[PDB]
């Protein structure tokens, strides 16, 4: 019974407002509006800048929209058209019509670099490359959402009968492997247990925000539950693993002072780095309206507090060693992602070697600031513990400054045998 | 049926203190009720 | 679920005494329901290798699996087994499984190798070719066994874990599970053939069988053949719908859909599908079998609404093309995979490849052709990419000059250096 | 639908009693009760010589209890309250809340020598140091059981769209071993008498009860009442759930071929080819607070046909025959797994080499009863198969003569060319 309705990143429904968004990538965000028979696409661009915000009427009303720095992907799932449109005039706006069976409705187009992805609802995954020409055809789980960049592609299938699915993907050169083959993702799912918020249902019923890559191209998702999950050493299926980085629900309720706002909505855009591109929606519609606010860019956090308390102790006021708990996990997490990227990906940004610095830094005071607070508890194992698990040995001295002023001679000789296997090491 | 118990037998065919302890309480019931 | 015992390529009553077990390249069961008892007609394609008789089953197996060397025939209530080799020097030896209450044998595969047997709650269990127990484990509910030269692979739906597969194969120290239980993306089923069909077979797998060269091949409800293509390359394995038994019909039928001819895939003749064409509301052949009608392989690439809108069917020139292009792709690949593992079985599989090199780059050449009519440059050239051998090139280059693209002259004149010196 | 509870390894609900047990396992049984709002939490320890028994009252009313020889892991589903108790007392038990949203409640939780690990109802699974050090918190598809033997860490990843999955890891001190990561979990779910319920309300999953084994394999109990070992788990590639016992034929069997009901057998530990559980013979599944003297059942590999005994009996009488072949398979697999631990993991007893070179014995011995079986029946081919089989040459000298006893000159000559290529 379920529907396979189309829907593209970041897109968001018509409501009874004929204007829409089929997608809100961050180089642009695709504004449609439904006019007589036909549909005003403007593309819209976030930086018009090198990519001027040009409009052109639609009469096929694309509705899967995969926006990229090449081009957009302008399809209609029915009818099995997909004119992607380089954003160059030098290549021309490439169109095709799909193979489509009996009810076959493309859930999801991505579009890439190297090549342009077209899921259908029966399951049968389709690929071509830029200018209009097959790359390959195959046969999957339903596919519910395609967010691709460069060679990495990674696919979201759910089934009926098979469940919650996503086969992360990449093209290797011999062959398209899969990192994670429908592997069961660990997303949430939308609750019809509101009526904008259905809507958005009735366009996206899986909830899914949208699907958007990090700077980095890590698998990263948003939706229901407003909270960003990251993939942390995709790279590695074996020990790889969501990772709740940021939720927005928490975070608008913090940025609010404890004066839950249900209005606020959030609606993702990309992630920069660190920062989670979203636009802060403020309407009883949870997406964007045809006026388009400015994008809300906003740190991840580790979702290791507790309402309850921070109110307590109460844009909330947070205890100094909850928020350095807080801080070093998400200095170990980004840290660790970094280190990924510079060696399994590559060092891509050149500053990653600064920011992974500083996040070791990070890392390495908030570790100092816990060490102090167990020290306070004369915990002088949790204490030992803290002081084991820093990555320097300037912090480690700064432990033994910590345990002097403590009084823990012997918390103290332990930290001079942890630098003695260090450096002797 | 091949009565091979005999087969498997020989296949398997491949001074206790405790022992004593029995031969000495043996003998003191005997020493005890014999005339 | 009903979880209904299947057979590969079997057939229902059909509210009729006569039906088929199974049918395969080997031979197809047809049993008569000769009252109580059974009179299992187990016909051979090729008789002359073995006999077609008529034993009564008084058992009546509901489940038979038929490998050249021996017929099985399992009873999933009853859960008797009974084994038949094709060879009067090999006795025909019957098994017992002990079945918990509600257990029933699912399906059954019987290797020359090894036997195997698989049941509703997923006890997987297996035999020797003379019924002495090998190994007996706990898996998915059984739905599909099919397995030939201990190539053990299976599909597993559950109302919890859904619909999977577990391909194997039977190494000397153990199987190798090459995707086990992993998600088969054969597309569920939801007309009173059809709601017969399903009674018999709501699984929607019309038979799961290897491929000539030992690929995992499955028909689903879907009417779609269905190959994993890469399963010896867990991480590049890959399903393939290699035929759209509809489209295939349709384009025969003039661009007419009819209901009442049904296909029966016995097995796939590398690149020409082993199937029976039964015209009639029954979509499983009726007791007069028709003539296996072995349907050549036609990737499903061709746009149904585009190719009525050309109109057998008319097909386009640069669509054939297309579709020559990527059965080339994956045959070449699956007849690589099998010689790199299998090897030359047929003594034929490299001249094969070679001619799938020639219909490949011969079908890139003709798109390459299109694209210079298309004057876009980065199209023939990525075609010109796809080539292979150096006359691609030359022909690349020819025909670019026969579309006074000089550019493109240049550019397939590059790549062809780059290919020939190195 | 399908509803999340607070699970811990063979847990007991409270029903009627205001008492339940809040777990058990090998080391011991915590059971708490209701005491004037206040709970009284007791933790009682198996091996008196290693621990010592302590009771301690419990005003969060902590549902989640963990049993490990370090400590206890207390924790409570709906405030988030998380308490460690070491047992060696030397630390103090440490105590935090985790973070619970909006219907976030801990499902199970898992105690490791160095880490901690709690599950929740949206799956937030989330990691703490032996001091209650934060690791990481990290979203996975909901486990219903977090068993915990040593550093191995078994998951139970349940979802209504994932179905039932499992995860197998070693975090270790170090170079923490994904072994498998929410592979599907053979397992039969309990179909849907009143105690039943309540246990299913109590354990919606079902699960008996959830362990390792007594070397360290993944051992699961589920309401089907079948314990299910993961036979070559250090290897994923061969990893695969075999059935070793099924406890409800084995009680028909023992009851001389009587369909009891009241029986439950109790899953607690899994010893080496021995199952300790408790025999629970009342309309209640779960044990009461007087814990009964566990009992002792050995492994059964499930090859018996009921019908066959049935006509056998018409005390029960197994064929000789089928009895073999199920020492057979039981050896066989035994051997498998012994020679898995012992080359993987060494052995923690020295007597481990002997049983094995013993059960290889004995698997040879179940191939010559089957080998006569065959001869008697005159399949000198399938006679000569088993042979094949044969591990040791002198059980193939067995085997030869008792072809010679079976009259089988073609047998005697195939068996003569097995001694010489074993020889070569």
């Amino acid at each position: 019974k379920f529907r396979y309705m189309p829907f593209s990143p970041a897109g968001t429904p018509f409501g009874f407002t004929d204007r829409r968004y089929l997608t809100m990538n961050e180089v642009g965000y695709v504004s449609t509006v439904k006019n007589s028979e036909q549909y005003s696409i403007t593309v819209s661009f976030f930086d018009v800048g090198r990519f001027r915000e040009y409009h052109f009427e639609d009469l096929f009303g694309y509705d899967l929209c995969f926006l990229n720095e090449k081009g957009t992907l302008f399809g209609q799932s029915k009818t099995g058209q997909i004119q992607y449109r380089p954003h160059d005039s030098i290549h021309s706006n490439w169109t095709k019509i799909i193979p489509l069976q009996a009810g076959e409705r493309i859930t999801s187009v991505a579009a890439t670099p190297v090549r342009v992805i077209v899921g259908t609802s029966l399951g049968y995954f389709r690929s071509f490359n830029q200018f209009g020409v097959p790359f390959a055809v195959e046969k999957t789980s339903p596919i519910v959402a395609l967010t691709a960049q460069n060679y990495r592609v990674f696919s979201v299938h759910y089934s009926q009968f098979h469940g919650l699915s996503y086969s992360l993907s990449e093209l290797g050169t011999s062959s398209k492997r899969y990192y994670k083959r429908e592997c069961p993702l660990p997303m949430s799912l939308p609750n019809i247990n509101k009526d904008a918020n259905l809507d958005y249902y009735n366009f996206n019923p899986m909830g899914i925000k949208s699907l958007f890559f990090s700077s980095y191209g890590d698998p990263c998702i948003f939706g229901s539950d407003n909270t960003l999950l990251l993939l942390s050493k995709w790279r590695s299926p074996e020990e790889s693993k969501w990772l709740p980085i940021l939720d927005s629900n928490m975070e608008i309720w913090k940025m609010s002072g404890g004066k839950e706002t249900t209005d606020i909505h959030v609606w993702p855009l990309a992630l920069a780095y660190d920062t989670l591109n979203c636009i802060l929606v403020k309407g009883k519609h949870i997406w964007p309206e045809f006026p388009l606010p400015l994008p809300s860019e906003m740190e991840i956090r580790m979702p290791v507090f507790v309402k309850s308390k921070l109110l307590e102790e109460n844009e909330i006021q947070i205890p100094v060693s909850m928020a350095a708990e807080e801080e070093y996990l998400r200095s170990k997490v980004l840290s660790e992602l970094l280190t990924d990227t510079l060696e399994n990906d590559g060092e891509m940004y050149g500053n990653e070697n600064e920011v992974l610095a500083a996040l070791n830094g990070a890392y390495d005071k908030a570790l100092l600031r816990l060490f102090a607070s167990a020290c306070s508890d004369q915990n002088v194992e949790k204490a030992l513990s803290l002081a084991h698990e820093l990555k320097q040995d300037r912090a480690l001295t700064a432990a033994v400054k910590i345990s002097e002023r403590a009084e823990l001679p012997s918390l103290v000789k332990k930290i001079n045998n942890i630098r003695e296997a260090r450096y002797e090491q | 049926d091949i009565n091979i118990d005999d087969i498997l037998a020989e296949l398997d065919k491949e001074v206790s203190p405790q022992q004593d302890f029995s031969d000495l309480m043996k003998s003191w019931k005997n020493e005890r009720c014999s005339p």
